């Protein structure tokens, strides 16, 4: 790499920018919802859902720093199974399985793909995200703690929430797998990245490690 | 709070630990699911002394196995060395030992260099290769298995295979002035760090690993082999005493014939049992008392107090601190391994 090289890197990147913006930006109105179902920290979230916004336009501004066109059609679909069962949750009132797919799931999942990139990417592009990482960490910490307060009434929806979406997770790196290695990012390390951020998250909410064992593992990886 | 981070043997080995540990989903993996594993404290220890003190412990689960070196992933075996170092700060363990392979990778790949994992600095003042007691331990073993035999080990030949090691070089040291060893025999891959050896001691021959064996009354096992060898007992000496300090085992079989006594090296007793399940997957002769030195190490300072650093790097040991290590091992109710009979 050492070169943001065109016709192998920006075919690539033209993917990998439209997922990293969109799921940006599918966070981004993700965090406000929960404002109507948790009363209390409304402005908390609202605060946080710009930090997304902020974050897109600064991804944007990383497809201004190269001749890159992205691509919202793959990258929704990535989304899909994702975005249906927070769509569904919410309608339901499950404010529980909600919190787990975006403070958890997903932010665990940004986490994992920013740390992996800032070695590799290109030196503009490299500032700009080293600034955004530390937001993130935040993020997990809001469900983190929402959780703990409430473990024991929400424990059964952690464990029943974490069966369904993370299998999901291993599917969609998989995905990606192919795009990634043209940008210097190994399948292999995100998925170590996100067990790491995903397993401390479960542990401060308050499981013990047998249970994080079973519940980390799921999908046929 | 110390910690003891290990590692597995094969993964045939991380198989039957996962089974035995009750994931049945995890033992079905190949060598791609541990090579994506995080760390885990997978159990929790405390420990009581001769002197009375208690001290409390966990063990740290690396998920690196020796396969993959062999798989040319040297990438990868660099993050489980860097995130179970993490994984101990993190939890605020003021002493680890870093078991087996996960000390050996570190300086082998100048780890020192990269030490900001995940952002978190790591401080090395809170860890140890554990190689100072080992290095004891050996010299304890060479000792008493001279006696129990009916052998003066000062007219016997040993050799050292790993000689310019971590460990190979202090082993070395300690033959030379503690016991008045008759001869040195040196043996490794390198050529230049062979030499210097040789020139520090002002003794010792230098002679490959094919040649050195059949003239050994003593062979000392202390090299970094991922897969071990498999020897035939007719190379060897009648009698001949191997201690195989390596993990994994640098004997690739059970050598045995008449006139070969195989002592398991680097392991120690404790005289009160202790309360945890990871030393019995380790095959440890009596897993309740029984551990290794390195492990050992750990406890050692956590009962002292002596949170630092103490053994680090490459060639820094010393006969002093060897001594300073082995008093505190004796006094806490450590014993060496001997001779099964
Ligand atoms: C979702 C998550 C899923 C989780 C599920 C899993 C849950 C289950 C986990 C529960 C597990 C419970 C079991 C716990 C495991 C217990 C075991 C402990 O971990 S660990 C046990 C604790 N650890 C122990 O066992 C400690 C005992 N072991 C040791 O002391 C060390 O490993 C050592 C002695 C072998 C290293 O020595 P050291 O001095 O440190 O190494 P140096 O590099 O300095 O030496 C290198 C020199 O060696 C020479 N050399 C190399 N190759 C050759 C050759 N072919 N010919 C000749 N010579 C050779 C060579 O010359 C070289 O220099 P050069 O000439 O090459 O330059
Ligand atoms: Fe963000
Ligand atoms: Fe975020």
């Amino acid at each position: 790499e050492l070169d943001f090289q065109s016709e192998s890197y920006k075919d690539a990147y033209s993917r990998i920018n439209a997922i990293v913006i969109e799921g940006e930006q599918e966070a981004f109105d993700n965090y406000n919802r929960l404002a109507e179902m948790l009363p209390d920290q409304r402005d908390e979230l609202h605060k946080l859902a710009k930090m997304e916004q902020r974050h897109m336009k600064g991804f944007m501004a990383c497809g201004k720093n190269l001749s890159v066109t992205p691509d919202m059609g793959f990258a929704q679909k990535f989304f899909e199974r994702l975005h249906e069962n927070f769509k569904a949750a919410a309608a339901e009132g499950k404010v529980v399985t909600c919190l787990l797919i975006q403070s958890l799931i997903i932010e665990c999942f940004a986490i994992a793909a920013y740390n992996i990139y800032i070695p590799v990417a290109d030196a503009f592009a490299r500032k700009i995200t080293e600034g955004v990482v530390r937001d993130e960490y935040l993020h997990r910490n809001f469900g983190e703690e929402w959780l703990k307060a409430n473990f024991d009434a929400s424990k059964a929806e952690l464990e029943e929430a974490n069966r369904q979406n993370l299998p999901l997770v291993w599917l969609m790196l998989n995905e990606v797998a192919d795009d990634a290695r043209e940008l210097g990012m190994e399948r292999e390390s995100l998925v170590e990245d996100f067990m790491i951020a995903y397993g401390e998250a479960l542990e401060n909410i308050g499981f013990t490690t047998r249970e994080i064992m079973r519940m980390s593992a799921y999908g046929l990886a | 709070m110390f910690g003891l981070i290990g590692h597995l043997t094969s993964l045939e080995q991380a198989r039957d630990v996962s089974r035995r540990m009750g994931y049945d989903e995890y033992a079905d993996q190949g060598l791609e699911f541990w090579s994506s594993a995080p760390p885990q404290i997978v159990d929790e220890i405390t420990v009581t002394s001769a002197t009375g003190k208690v001290i409390h412990g966990r063990y740290i689960e690396s998920c690196f196995l020796p396969e993959m070196l062999a798989a040319r992933r040297f990438k990868t075996a660099t993050r489980k060395v860097l995130n179970a170092m993490s994984h101990a700060q993190k939890h605020g363990i003021d002493i680890s030992a870093l078991g087996g392979f996960t000390s050996i990778i570190f300086e082998n790949f100048d780890l020192a260099s990269l030490r900001q994992v995940r952002d978190t600095t790591l401080e090395f003042e809170r860890f140890t290769t554990g190689n100072t007691h080992t290095a004891y331990v050996i010299c304890r073993q060479v000792e008493a298995a001279a006696k129990t035999l009916g052998i003066d080990i000062t007219q016997a030949t040993v050799a050292v295979v790993g000689a310019t090691g971590d460990i190979g070089s202090a082993v070395c040291r300690w033959l030379d002035l503690k016991l008045g060893v008759g001869d040195l025999i040196l043996t490794a891959r390198n050529q230049e760090r062979l030499d210097n050896l040789q020139a520090e001691l002002g003794r010792g021959k230098i002679l490959p690993l094919e040649a050195a064996l059949p003239e050994a009354d003593f062979i000392v096992w202390v090299a970094s082999m991922p897969q071990g060898v498999v020897i035939d007992p007719a190379t060897l000496k009648q009698p001949c005493v191997l201690i195989d300090g390596g993990y994994p085992k640098n004997l690739g079989s059970k050598v045995q014939g008449e006139g070969i006594y195989v002592l398991n090296g680097g392991v120690v007793e404790h005289c009160f049992d202790i309360d945890w399940q990871i030393m019995s997957a380790a095959e440890m002769a009596r897993p309740e008392r029984q551990m290794f030195a390195s492990f050992a190490e750990a406890m050692l300072l956590e009962f002292e107090g002596w949170h630092t650093n103490f053994s680090w790097g490459r060639n820094q040991i010393t006969i002093e601190k060897m001594e300073a290590i082995g008093e505190a091992s004796v006094r806490h109710g450590f014993q060496p391994l001997a001779l099964a009979i």
